[PDB]
Order: structure tokens, then C-alpha cells, then sequence
RNA sequence: UUGACCUCAAAUCAGGUAGGAGUACCCGCUGAACUUAAGCAUAUCAAUAAGCGGAGGAAAAGAAACCAACCGGGAUUGCCUUAGUAACGGCGAGUGAAGCGGCAAAAGCUCAAAUUUGAAAUCUGGUACCUUCGGUGCCCGAGUUGUAAUUUGGAGAGGG
RNA sequence: GUUCUUUGUAAAGUGCCUUCGAAGAGUCGAGUUGUUUGGGAAUGCAGCUCUAAGUGGGUGGUAAAUUCCAUCUAAAGCUAA
RNA sequence: UUGACAUUGUGAAGAGACAUAGUUUC
């Protein structure tokens, strides 16, 4: 009966996921994270819906 | 989490920060609220005057609900009108057409009088009213309409 | 065991309580099964919905009567008015309640109307065999939502006959408060020889 | 009834257009009936009075309705049944050893 | 019909005709064995309203149980304990004599299921009962939709589980404010109010 | 003399059933003390452990002798809440539910008491056959001290 | 889904008129004892003594008498989730 | 152990009241 799960305020959960999304542009961030994106066109990388 | 806690810091110190003289033993004062009228009276009066003994009358089978009756002060009131609709009614303060506010429908029981609504006429439907709240309401050309 | 300026607590843990601790570890589990059960049933139940047609009903007590909420079933009266008998209405997916009573004509019309609409908007397949496949609406509830009735208009003229409301309440409270006594002064003054 | 339309006071409550429902038979569960009436009468005159029932009527002739009640209220449950039982006794008396 | 008269007659237990009867009969019973088969209902109208039927499958037993308090067993009165618990002699027993009656016959006829039971007579020493029973494997009962519920295994020894009418009585199974402790069935409802309910996302 | 009936027996009588086990969970009975109160007897631990009887895949409960006091609700069960509240309590230590509201699931019913009385219309069993979880014929038997049809309070029955 | 027997001079539903309308007892209830309950002039349970009625009866969380009102229909029974 | 109530019924004489007919109680 130890606590296994944690409650996060739903709003703040979104502040986080939002924040997270926003950093996936910001190429240095991406770069910093592992991820080999030197030799890619641009960031955000967007690609045909045909995918 | 364990790693941030002061017991981690006490490791290697003999007494876990509980003293060599006075130790940490099972229950020195007694357990729970023991001795409240004896060796723990000083803490009880001050911090908790009023604790022991009785006042007032018993009510067997008291069901709250019976007494449900949330209050709304004039103070707000106008908040029970959606904003768009609200400004429309503020300007054109009149008889003939004045907003109807079901405060029972807003889930209030009684209207109290905290302070100043504008001079717009309002039709106020409520179960109860404080003498003043209603006075102030009329003083802007509203009436209170008594419902249930 | 009393110290500092702390609030007095009441943590009832002096029985063998570690013996009756339920941790809903199966919260995810049940939801799924719960979901599967509905899906198995929805299928088994052919094109019928998962629920029955419930009635409108004003809530009990001083506190909730402002609201109107789904009831259990339709009362022999309502069912009758809406043009069918219960024995049948029970087979057409209408809930009937022999217990409930009619005393308010606003609600009775509401319910009868509710029944009318339901009837028109369902279709009852014949007993024969054919079973002309017709796709299930799962809810009857969603389909025929219950709503709060309109009690007034948005704006209207201010009529003030002048009588304080407040005072009417005080007076009203009063009248009841002495209602008895004055019937004793009516009984005691009647026995004036 | 009729409700006053306000939220305190004598006929406290919301005005609403009324209905008065068709009556439930289960509301006449008490009700006599020609059948039971007959049977009970007949059974009565078979088995007759019982010990405490005799004493009750002899009490009635010799000390009145008020002491009959007091005693009967001990015999039976209560003062209300005792009322009922003494009545029932008076009618045994009048109907029989009189008219 | 006759039944309505028997019914009304039985309610006059202190009637010269009924106490003649009661006295003769209570002597007859007391001579026989404490459990014994009954040829028929002595109260064909009572039996009948309690689910009895005069067809092969239905069985009546008459049984005798001692009256009075439960003397608490304990050698020499000795209770070995706090003194609220020192009582021995005014102690009552939570089940009724009717339960004990049903229980002892039901044990005596394990191949039967007990359906119900009614009081017939007492003196100072004994309360006399008649338990009505059903044979769940007699085909007259296995057919007949009205009584073959009794044939299921969930109804084995209903008398031993407080499931007959006397049972449900003392179990306190009724609706209402007066039966809060005991009605979903006391022990189960205690467990409920003494269970700690902890969620994943703690409330 | 013979034939019943009531009630009671017997059989290696024809066919069946019960026991023991398991017992996490379930329905009852019975029933502590350590402990807490800084001592202790009421209280508390606890309507708990130990002991006893009885079930199932769930058990139990269940179609209101309910809740309410409202514009009323409407079988049962459980979750969230009501609420550490109403209340109990050397009113000390401690204890402590329910009604409404949201939700999960939903589902309703059976007798007794009634003259079939122009027809016991009902049923176990044996038997022969058959399309064998059964049916039909026939025969013993049950049953009128009442087996079916009919009706269950929401009603419902008899006449027209 | 198909296919064979038509179960029937069988069964059931509904509207008006009239007369009816059977509804569980050593139980309900009461006193006392004891146990239990948050249940407080007594929450349930049991023992013993008393013991009903039929416009009756139970409940309506402060005892009692009086008058009303509300609300169900006990002392028998089955039932999935 | 002692009392009351229940198991507990049938006569007869004698006391006891409606207040010197016999239902009732020792
Ligand atoms: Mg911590
Ligand atoms: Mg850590
Ligand atoms: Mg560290
Ligand atoms: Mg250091
Ligand atoms: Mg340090
Ligand atoms: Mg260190
Ligand atoms: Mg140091
Ligand atoms: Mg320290
Ligand atoms: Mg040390
Ligand atoms: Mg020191
Ligand atoms: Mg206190
Ligand atoms: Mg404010
Ligand atoms: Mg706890
Ligand atoms: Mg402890
Ligand atoms: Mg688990
Ligand atoms: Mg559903
Ligand atoms: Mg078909
Ligand atoms: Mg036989
Ligand atoms: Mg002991
Ligand atoms: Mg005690
Ligand atoms: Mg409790
Ligand atoms: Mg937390
Ligand atoms: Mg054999
Ligand atoms: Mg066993
Ligand atoms: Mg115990
Ligand atoms: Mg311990
Ligand atoms: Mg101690
Ligand atoms: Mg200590
Ligand atoms: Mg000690
Ligand atoms: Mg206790
Ligand atoms: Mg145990
Ligand atoms: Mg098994
Ligand atoms: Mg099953
Ligand atoms: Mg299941
Ligand atoms: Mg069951
Ligand atoms: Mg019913
Ligand atoms: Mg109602
Ligand atoms: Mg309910
Ligand atoms: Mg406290
Ligand atoms: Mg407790
Ligand atoms: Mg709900
Ligand atoms: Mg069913
Ligand atoms: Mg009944
Ligand atoms: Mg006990
Ligand atoms: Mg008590
Ligand atoms: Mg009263
Ligand atoms: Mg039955
Ligand atoms: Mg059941
Ligand atoms: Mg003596
Ligand atoms: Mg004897």
C-alpha cells in the first residue's frame, strides 16, 4: 500500500508537454540530446503526408 | 525520497540525533491524548481552550441538507449573468426590460448584502433575502421575487 | 503524547487495520473488463441499445428539487397515457415503475411526451424471422437526453407592489410560529360559557 | 394543500399544477370484508370470551370504562388497543345481555 | 373454504375449546421422542400458508426444544477475564428456539431440505414445533417449477445458515434505518466500514 | 367371519439421498485476553483471534411494513461522497453510522387466503413400446385433512 | 438461416357498465432481563411473562395524553449483473 | 436460599366485593 503512482495537475502536465513540444524545434536542444541532426535541412522537420 | 533525508545524515552518529541522556523510548507521555487533564493540561488550555466538557443541545439524526442555503452577496450577483449578456444589461438600466436572475438556479439559497451594485434595475428571484440586500436592490429599481 | 500547537487529530487505526486494506491495483484491469463486458453484451443484445428509456423526475429534498434527474421507470399512469400497456412497454425497452406516483402535471406531460418521442424514433422488428438488419444505437440516454426546464425569460418588466419580501418571510415565519397558540385562544375563548 | 409559493411559512413550497393519483389497493389492506366479518363473528360465538376478556367485562359492569381501560392497557400492548378492546367489550355486553 | 376458519380459530389460544385441545396435545407430544415424524400437519392451514403442499415430496417433522436461557458452559461459573464478561446466568442466545428446532430435524433428515416451520405448543420445559420439509430429489419436486428452486445446491441446509424465516429474522435482515448494522448482513457490513480504500491516484 | 381406516413398526424390500475433504472469499453461532486509557474496574483492543455449524463460483441481499417531509424519491449490491460528521463516550481514552447527489450494473416476480363442483381437471412409481435429459398406453399408488387451472395488491375476481 | 408438423372449435391483450375485492398470530405489540448498536426515557437480537386488530397494522431517531398529517403493507417465497 | 409469575387442572366447607342473589379471589 506504498504510493506507486503520482498525481500531477492536469494543467501543469500540459505546460510540460507543451514546453516539451516547443523544444523539439530549437536545434541545439535536439542536438544536445544525442540525436544526429547536423546534416538535416531544417527543424521542425516536416515531411509529406504520404508517409 | 530516502536519499534526501536526515537519517542518511545521522549514520555514524551514535544516537540518531535523539540525545544520549533522554533517548528515544516507546511512549514517554503516554499514547495519544492521554493525560490531557493531568500532565498535558498546560498544552491543552492554550492551543486548545474549550476542549473538555459540553455546551449546547444534542440533535439526533441531524441531516444537513435540511439546512442547505448557500449565500451570495450583492457583492457578486451580477456575476450570475454571462459577460456578453452582462454588459448588454448594465447599459439600458430599466424597467420594461430588466434581467431576471434565478439565484436558486445558480444554486444559492439566500442573498446577503455585502456592497454596492450599480444603479441598473434587476429582477432578483431568491428563497431568502437579508433586509439590506433587498433594500439595496430596490434602491436601483430592482425587486426581489420570492421563489422555491 | 500531546505537544506543540498542532491540530487535534482522529486517525482511527487501533483495530487490526492492516488486515483490511484494499489497493485498487486492478483499476486499469476492471476498466478494461468493464469495457469488454459492454462490448460482449452490446453484440449479444442484437440491435437493441445497452439501456432502457428512463423518465424525467424532480429530485427529492429541499436541496436538489431545483434539479430534474433521470428516474427509474414510467408509472402505470404515464405508460397508459402514452398509449401502451406496461407488460408490452417492458418489451420495447421502456423502464416501468409500479411504485412511482403522479402528483405534478408538468412532469407527467414531460414523461408522456418523452414516451411519445421514443416510440416514434424506435422501430420494432416483427416476431416472424426476417430480422431486417438495422444498426444499433447504443444509448437511449444519449439519444433522448433529459434537460432542465425553462422557468422564466431573460428580461421582463419590474413590477414592485411594495411589500419587502424580507418582511413577508418574517411574517410568514411568524404566522407559523404562533399558529398553535391562537387556536388555543380560539378554543379557550369559544368556551366563554 | 396548495403551496404558498415561498420557502418558509405555513404551506411552504413550490406551486405546481396538481394531479392526485389513482389509488393503490394496497392502502386498503386493513379493510374488513363481508367474508372475514362473517367468519370472525362466527368463530367468536364458537369459542367465546377468554380469561382476560371476561374479567374485562365484569370490570366494566362493576368499576366502569376507565378502570377497564387501565387494566386492559396492561393486558394488551397499550392504551390504544385497550380503548379498542374495551369498546369491543361494551358491544358484547349491550348487544347481548341487553337488546 | 375451511382454511379461513382454522386461521381465525387459532388466534383464540386462550379459548375453552383451544386450551382443552392444547393441553391434550401437548401431553401427547411430550410422550413421543423429541424428534419424530408427523403424519400430517396439526395445522393444515398454517403449513399451507408457509409453502406446504399435500403431495409426495413434502414432509412434516415434530420436534421438542428446551426453554429458557443459555447457561454459559464454563466450569464452576469461572470466566477468567474482565468482569463485564463474568456473567453466566442471564445470557440469552441469539438464535430462537425455532432455529434450534429446524436445525435438529434438518440434521436428522439430511436428504431433505428444510423449507419452513411453525410453533404448535409449549409448556414450562419445552417449545414444540413442526418443521415442514421438501425432498429435492423426489421427481414430484424436481419437476414443478414453483418448488424446484429448492433443488439447487445453494439451498443446502438453509436452516444452518439463517436462511429460513426464523433465520432472516434474527440475522436482522430488514430494510430501513432500524437495520443499518445487520441487513446487508452484519459481519459483511462491518468489514465494509472497516476497510481502508486506497487508490492508485490517492484521493 | 370377512374388508376397510387411523396411527405405529419390519425387511440384505424397489430406487435414492446425507457423512468426509477444502475452507482465500461467503452465511450463522460462540467468544477472549495481551493492549490503550501513562494506575484501573465502565470503556478500548473487538461485535477481533481461538472453538462450532453450513454454502457457492461467488455467497448474501433484493422488488419496500423503504427513503423521505421535497416540485418528493422508488428492488438489491458496490465505488466516490456524505464524514472522522449526527451521535455514543469514567462526554476520559477513544468511538462513529445514515438519508439526499455522481457513478458501476440493471429485472423482474411467486404463493397463502376463492366452489372445477356439469364431472382431481394434478402427481411419484411399475410396466410395454418409442424418435429416451423425454413421450405415449395401461396398471398399482398419492391426493378431497385439497393435487391442477385461475388471482398476488402495481391489483384482481364475478356478472353485463 | 433454412425445413416439417399447426398446436385451436386452444390461449392472451385492450375499452365501458355493475357487484365485489378473501391479503400470513404465541405473531405484531408490550413489560422485564441480558447482549449489542452511532441509536441518546432504550439500534438490532434473544429468554421469560402479557398478548392484539381490521376505515387495521408498521414506521415517522426525546418519554406521555389528545388531535391530525405523511408513508409503506410485516409475521410466507424465487431471482441474473 | 426465599418470593412472584408460568407449567396448573377438578370438587367441597370457610373467608373475601358490585354493596345479604353468585361470575371472581385466597
Ligand atoms: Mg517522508
Ligand atoms: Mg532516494
Ligand atoms: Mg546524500
Ligand atoms: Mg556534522
Ligand atoms: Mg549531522
Ligand atoms: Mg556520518
Ligand atoms: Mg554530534
Ligand atoms: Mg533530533
Ligand atoms: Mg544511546
Ligand atoms: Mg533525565
Ligand atoms: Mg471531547
Ligand atoms: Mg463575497
Ligand atoms: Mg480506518
Ligand atoms: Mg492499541
Ligand atoms: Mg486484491
Ligand atoms: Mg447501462
Ligand atoms: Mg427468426
Ligand atoms: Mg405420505
Ligand atoms: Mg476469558
Ligand atoms: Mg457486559
Ligand atoms: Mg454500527
Ligand atoms: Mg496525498
Ligand atoms: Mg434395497
Ligand atoms: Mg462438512
Ligand atoms: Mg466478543
Ligand atoms: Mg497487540
Ligand atoms: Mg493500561
Ligand atoms: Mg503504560
Ligand atoms: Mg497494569
Ligand atoms: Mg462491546
Ligand atoms: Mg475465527
Ligand atoms: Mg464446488
Ligand atoms: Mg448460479
Ligand atoms: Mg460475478
Ligand atoms: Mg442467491
Ligand atoms: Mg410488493
Ligand atoms: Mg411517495
Ligand atoms: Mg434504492
Ligand atoms: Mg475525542
Ligand atoms: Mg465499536
Ligand atoms: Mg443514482
Ligand atoms: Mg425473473
Ligand atoms: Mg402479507
Ligand atoms: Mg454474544
Ligand atoms: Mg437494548
Ligand atoms: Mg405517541
Ligand atoms: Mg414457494
Ligand atoms: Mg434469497
Ligand atoms: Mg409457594
Ligand atoms: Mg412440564
Amino acid at each position: 500500500w506504498r504510493k506507486w503512482n503520482v498525481k500531477v495537475n492536469h494543467n501543469e502536465k500540459r505546460y510540460a508537454t507543451a514546453s516539451a513540444i516547443a523544444a523539439t524545434a530549437v536545434a541545439s536542444l535536439v542536438l544536445a540530446r544525442g540525436h544526429r541532426v547536423e546534416k538535416i535541412p531544417e527543424i521542425p522537420l516536416v515531411v509529406s503526408t504520404d508517409l | 525520497p530516502s536519499r534526501f533525508t536526515k537519517t542518511r545524515k545521522h549514520r555514524g552518529h551514535v544516537s540518531a540525533g535523539k540525545g544520549r541522556i533522554g533517548k528515544h523510548r516507546k511512549h514517554p507521555g503516554g499514547r495519544g491524548m492521554a493525560g490531557g487533564q493531568h500532565h498535558h493540561r498546560i498544552n491543552m488550555d492554550k492551543y486548545h481552550p474549550g476542549y473538555f466538557g459540553k455546551v449546547g443541545m444534542r440533535y439526533f439524526h441531524k441531516q444537513q441538507a435540511h439546512f442547505w442555503k448557500p449565500v451570495l452577496n450583492l457583492d457578486k450577483l451580477w456575476t450570475l449573468i454571462p459577460e456578453d449578456k452582462r454588459d448588454q444589461y448594465l447599459k439600458s438600466a430599466s424597467k420594461e426590460t430588466a434581467p431576471v436572475i434565478d439565484t436558486l438556479a445558480a444554486g444559492y439559497g439566500k442573498i446577503l448584502g455585502k456592497g454596492r451594485i450599480p444603479n441598473v434595475p434587476v429582477i432578483v428571484k431568491a428563497r431568502f433575502v437579508s433586509k439590506l440586500a433587498e433594500e439595496k436592490i430596490r434602491a436601483a429599481g430592482g425587486v426581489v421575487e420570492l421563489i422555491a | 503524547a500531546i505537544s506543540k500547537n498542532l491540530p487535534i487529530l482522529k486517525n482511527h487505526f487501533r483495530k487490526h487495520w492492516q488486515e483490511r486494506v484494499k489497493v485498487h491495483f486492478d483499476q486499469a484491469g476492471k476498466k478494461v473488463s468493464r469495457r469488454n463486458a459492454r462490448a460482449t453484451r452490446a453484440a449479444k443484445i442484437a440491435p437493441r441499445p445497452l439501456d432502457l428509456l428512463r423518465p424525467v423526475v424532480r429530485a427529492p429534498t429541499v436541496k436538489y428539487n431545483r434539479k430534474v434527474r433521470a428516474g427509474r421507470g414510467f408509472t402505470l399512469a404515464e405508460v397508459k397515457a402514452a398509449g401502451l400497456t406496461a407488460a408490452y412497454a417492458r418489451t420495447i425497452g421502456i423502464a416501468v415503475d409500479h411504485r412511482r406516483q403522479n402528483r405534478n402535471q408538468e412532469i407527467f406531460d414531460a414523461n408522456v411526451q418523452r414516451l411519445k418521442e421514443y416510440q416514434s424514433k424506435i422501430i420494432v422488428f416483427p416476431r416472424n424471422g426476417k430480422a431486417p438488419e438495422a444498426e444499433q444505437v447504443l444509448s437511449a440516454a444519449a439519444t433522448f437526453p433529459i434537460a432542465q426546464p425553462a422557468t422564466d425569460v431573460e428580461a421582463r418588466a419590474v413590477q414592485d407592489n411594495g411589500e419587502s419580501a424580507f418582511r413577508t418571510l418574517r411574517l410568514a415565519r411568524s404566522e407559523k410560529k404562533f399558529r398553535g397558540i391562537r387556536e388555543k385562544r380560539a378554543r379557550e375563548k369559544a368556551e366563554a360559557e | 394543500t396548495v403551496k404558498t409559493g415561498i420557502a418558509i411559512g405555513l404551506n411552504k413550497g413550490k406551486k405546481v399544477t396538481s394531479m392526485t393519483p389513482a389509488p393503490k389497493i394496497s392502502y386498503k389492506k386493513g379493510a374488513a370484508s363481508n367474508r372475514t366479518k362473517f367468519v370472525r363473528s362466527l368463530v367468536r360465538e364458537i369459542a367465546g370470551l377468554s380469561p382476560y376478556e371476561r374479567r374485562l367485562i365484569d370490570l366494566i359492569r362493576n368499576s366502569g370504562e376507565k378502570r377497564a381501560r387501565k387494566v386492559a392497557k396492561k393486558r394488551l400492548g397499550s392504551f390504544t388497543r385497550a380503548k379498542a378492546k374495551v369498546e369491543e367489550m361494551n358491544n358484547i355486553i349491550a348487544a347481548s345481555r341487553r337488546h | 373454504g375451511a382454511y379461513k376458519y382454522l386461521e381465525e380459530l387459532q388466534r383464540k389460544k386462550q379459548s375453552d375449546v383451544l386450551r382443552f385441545l392444547q393441553r391434550v396435545r401437548v401431553w401427547e407430544y411430550r410422550q413421543k421422542n423429541v424428534i419424530h415424524r408427523a403424519a400430517r400437519p396439526t395445522r393444515p392451514d398454517k403449513a399451507r400458508r408457509l409453502g406446504y403442499k399435500a403431495k409426495q415430496g413434502f414432509v412434516i417433522y415434530r420436534v421438542r426444544v428446551r426453554r429458557g436461557n443459555r447457561k454459559r458452559p464454563v466450569p464452576k461459573g469461572a470466566t477468567y477475564g474482565k468482569p463485564t464478561n463474568q456473567g453466566v446466568n442471564e445470557l440469552k442466545y441469539q438464535r430462537s428456539l425455532r432455529a434450534t428446532a429446524e436445525e435438529r430435524v434438518g440434521r436428522r433428515a439430511a436428504n431433505l431440505r428444510v423449507l419452513n416451520s411453525y410453533w404448535v405448543n409449549q409448556d414450562s420445559t419445552y417449545k414444540y414445533f413442526e418443521v415442514i420439509l421438501v425432498d429435492p430429489q423426489h421427481k414430484a419436486i424436481r419437476r414443478d417449477a414453483r418448488y424446484n428452486w429448492i433443488c439447487d445446491p445453494v439451498h443446502k441446509h438453509r436452516e444452518a445458515r439463517g436462511l429460513t424465516a426464523t433465520g432472516k429474522k434474527s440475522r436482522g435482515i430488514n430494510k430501513g434505518h432500524k437495520f443499518n448494522n445487520t441487513k446487508a448482513g452484519r459481519r459483511k457490513t462491518w468489514k465494509r466500514q472497516n476497510t481502508l480504500s486506497l487508490w492508485r491516484y490517492r484521493k
